[PDB]
């Protein structure tokens, strides 16, 4: 006898992708170039597998389950033994300043949650919840100005001071959209569309 | 007048009287310039969507002797500012005897698609005016002043809330 | 405060209603809060040498929207009326007016652009209607069997006439035909206290009752 | 023969209820007949070359009087709707259409003034949105889950959809979103008996069900 | 005709009628290339094992004038594509006299030794056929057009199934 | 249909944020300078954002939830491989000795509650609990001697001995006012005056 609860929308979605490799870099001591904070807008917009299979329905309320997946290497043949880096990880929610800046106060303010990771420990996580206006994502807008719908911003940043080793690092980000509901089916794009 | 204990209050001259409002305000908390220092632009200032029904009120520091109306016109979101007394008249408005009355209150209400609206957002310009218009000139009888002043209070109605703390507080 | 829909007037003399009929609907269509507004046309300057005033119902009521937009794209239209002139003024200034109703007001000194003026309203003179005969070739001291008040400033400031449909036919067309007339007109004229304000403003508010329009003209 | 108001289409390819959801009041106003009409847009004559046609709701009604001037005189608005398509041919035309209930459609291939045509409605080609892939880049075949109808010209000629109101927001304003969208595609062309009538028009009947609308523009 | 909307539809003419199907179809959904794209191939391209039965129902979009007789057939999985009339009407067939119906449905049943059969497997390649054959040329009156179409609907049944989500959807 | 209780002083208040970065240092074996314990008055008055939120109010009753991330860096190239340094982090409660040396008794005290800290484990966490004589922490005091509220003081040095690395470390403090209450609304101070 046969389920069917494997074709359940949550079934269907929830699956963890990474979504961005975001580059960063302990700036050695020469100060040759400023702290690399790699800053990207959370959009489900850039991996072809979520997207499309988002793109079957018109309306869809998803709460996401970020997770972040932390690399590093030194880049020259001497150790220079840095202490284990610690990275700021900051979610900066829908609306709030962008950082522009290593130093900038956003990183300081209060209202941005931020995750403090040592190098080597279980991968940071936390679970963005419905964040939206609207009472439903919209993957497809009829209307005019007078979708792209607004999920928050990602920040991290190396919080040790400069160290001359010149440690580069990739944090990988794995999206995991869950109690997710969606509405209002759509035909599926073809997949060299995107 | 900024800086200062005039910028508060408006003057309700006896001299030209040129049919345009005598003020008119957006009902944009924490986006109006003239509108984000009332406790309500330093609270929307902390949060960055809002939802709810503002509450104005005008006071009239005259002298009892002084009388006249004016006209408290309402322009709900997604129409234009008045900029005559009739087409003010005709939308939702209410005639205010300042002769019997000193003060007059108007309750904006909370009219969106959204349950939450957001608080700074430079692409929502339409979010609905108020403002006041010379109904009938002032009458004063013997030397009795001519300049006088009225005086505008800003506040949230029972039902108001926000939402998402923003908290851009800066320094440097 | 009155309670009329979107318009609120603050109103504290009391009402005449014209030869005792209240207008009442006939026995259509029914506007309620469409048209039953407040239309608080612009105010008249009295001041120590105007003579009078008159308008006219329901052609002074032909652009104030919603009830323009019905009397004009109907056919038939009957509708009573609360006319309300308010005279603000302080107690250092001394006059009387007369407000009269006054049905079929022929002022024969007639273009309909002449006896049609709208919101503007006219004026009487000593197109120039002679306001000692009241324009109707009659004394003006009989004019007060007219449905009428007098505002008098030194009891009152304020006079609120509610004009029933008064017309020939049960039902008639608003654009062609004006039931009544306000003529308002200094009985005992303007004076002041020196160095007071010289001209005293009159605002007249119009409040359609019982509107009933038949037909329609599509667009 | 119907019965909503001044209009009246006479109507022997049952209705199809879109998504199973009868368009109901919000839980504003109601215009009851005054926008509750027929409003019978423009014929579109169907040949053998004709590639479709597409309409955007509300914004075909955007000059259709009451309602034209109800959205666009207000801020907040919701209405299902009652489109119905009816495409007289005799008994020798052969052909079929499919008339698809697009939710947000996104005919991406855009200035407003080519995403909003209104009453003319628009035709696809093979602006110019691809028929081939309902000019949303997805093959015409899918196409089918948007809640739609089949007009086959030797079962049935016209073909009802009751289309609710679908959108993020329970209330929105009618002036700058388009709700649905109604695309009309020949599955099989247009086919006929020699010297029959060369081309058989389409017309369609939108009737704004449950409509309300929230908040005023004056004028 | 690919790349257009004349891919849909099949024209059943007037003129050789050589005993030979109008149209086969494998009811091997998810790896037929004119049977993967229905929203059926949609679905199972992003799983791997289906265990449910079909449901194919044929449109025909021609004049009420029109008449004849159709015959859809279904040979079952480990049989072979009938390549003529007689050896489809031994079959299980159903006639489908389009003088006064206008559409056929016919549902595949569910037959297999496995509780779910691989979506995409290249060795089964005996999944069953459903093919169309001329039962009678179809007649006409007066100058009624000779070339006619059909088309041709694939959808699930209600006790349809996949597992084993697969999403092999790439790029580069 | 909305809540409103995220306008509740617990939810306005009750946000982690950055209000002191401490730097000590790991003497190095030459001894060119002795342990730079770094000791730090806690006091709200230098973060622009807490003291501006706390600003509009008079009277106040706020417990604080401190929080410390340690990160630390070789000023050298050569590694020099120290052990995990070992941080001694004491809170000296309001009216107690402040230390001078980085050998003073106050350090081996009883009375001063202290945290050892290993270099790469979870941040470490204290709850210092209302303490104050009075019955509520008074921003703005009208009267005269005969505001400045002592909530005590931090004090965090290297408990390891020195060692040839100069391994120079910066702890951030986080101070999360919890079971806070506020008396007394006040019209807000200028985000000029600070």
């Amino acid at each position: 006898h046969r389920s069917r609860s494997e074709s359940s929308i949550e079934s269907f979605f929830a699956r963890g992708a990474c979504v961005t490799i975001m580059t960063v870099d302990n700036p050695a001591s020469t100060t040759n170039k400023d702290k690399l904070f790699a800053v990207w807008k959370i959009t489900y917009k850039d991996t072809v597998q979520l997207r499309r299979k988002l793109e079957f329905f018109t309306y869809s309320r998803f709460d996401m389950e970020l997770t972040f997946v932390v690399t590093a290497n030194f880049t020259e043949t001497n150790n220079g033994h840095a202490l284990n880096q610690v990275y700021q990880i900051m979610y900066v929610p829908p609306g709030a300043p962008v950082p522009e800046k290593w130093d900038d106060y956003t990183w300081q303010t209060s209202s941005n949650p931020s995750i403090f990771y040592t190098y080597g420990t279980a991968p940071a996580r936390i679970s963005v919840p419905y964040v939206g206006i609207s009472n439903a994502y919209s993957h497809f807008y009829d209307g005019f100005s007078k979708s792209l719908n607004d999920f928050g911003i990602l920040a991290v940043r190396v919080v040790n001071d400069p160290n001359p080793t010149k440690v580069t690092s990739k944090i990988r980000v794995y999206l995991k959209p869950k109690h997710i509901r969606v509405w209002c089916p759509r035909p599926p794009r073809a997949v060299a569309y995107y | 007048k900024k800086n200062t204990m005039e910028m508060y209050r408006v003057r309700l001259s006896d001299k030209p009287h040129t049919d345009d409002p005598i003020l008119c305000l957006s009902l944009s908390p924490a986006s109006d310039p003239r509108l984000s220092h009332t406790m309500l632009g330093e609270i929307l200032n902390y949060y960055t969507h809002w939802a709810g029904s503002l509450k104005f009120t005008f006071m009239f520091c005259g002298s009892m002797m002084a009388t006249g109306k004016l006209l408290v016109s309402y322009a709900p979101p997604g129409a234009d500012p008045p900029k005559k007394r009739k087409e003010a008249m005709l939308g939702t408005h209410v005639i205010w005897d300042i002769g019997l009355q000193s003060s007059c209150t108007m309750v904006v209400p909370w009219i969106s698609n959204t349950t939450y609206r957001l608080t700074i957002d430079d692409s929502f310009t339409e979010g609905g005016y108020i403002s006041v218009f010379y109904q009938t000139r002032i009458v004063v009888p013997l030397s009795t002043p001519r300049e006088m002043d009225i005086l505008g209070f800003v506040s949230a109605c029972n039902d108001f809330s926000v939402r998402l703390l923003r908290d851009t507080t800066h320094i440097e | 405060q009155l309670t009329l829909g979107n318009s609120t007037i603050t109103a504290q003399a009391n009402s005449v209603v014209a030869y005792g009929r209240w207008p009442e609907y006939l026995r259509p269509t029914e506007p309620e809060v469409a048209a039953c507004r407040f239309y608080t046309l612009d105010t008249v300057s009295w001041t120590k040498e105007s003579r009078g005033w008159w308008w006219k119902l329901p052609d002074a009521l032909r652009d104030m929207g919603l009830f323009g937009q019905n009397m004009y794209y109907h056919y038939l239209g009957r509708s009573g009326y609360t006319v309300h002139v308010q005279c603000n003024a302080s107690k250092f200034h001394q006059g009387a007016l007369g407000v009269f109703a006054v049905p079929e007001m022929c002022l024969a000194g007639t273009s309909y652009q002449n006896a049609n003026p709208g919101e503007k309203g006219g004026t009487f003179t000593g197109f120039c209607p002679v306001d000692y005969l009241l324009g109707n070739g009659t004394l003006l001291g009989n004019a007060f069997v007219f449905p009428h008040q007098i505002i008098n400033l030194r009891t009152n400031n304020c006079a609120t006439l509610v004009l029933p449909y008064v017309n020939s036919l049960s039902i008639d067309s608003m654009v062609k035909h004006n039931n009544w007339g306000i003529a308002i007109l200094p009985l005992a004229p303007l004076n002041f206290a020196s160095e007071s304000s010289p001209e005293i403003p009159i605002t007249l508010t119009i409040a359609p009752m019982c509107c009933e329009f038949n037909g329609l003209r599509n667009i």
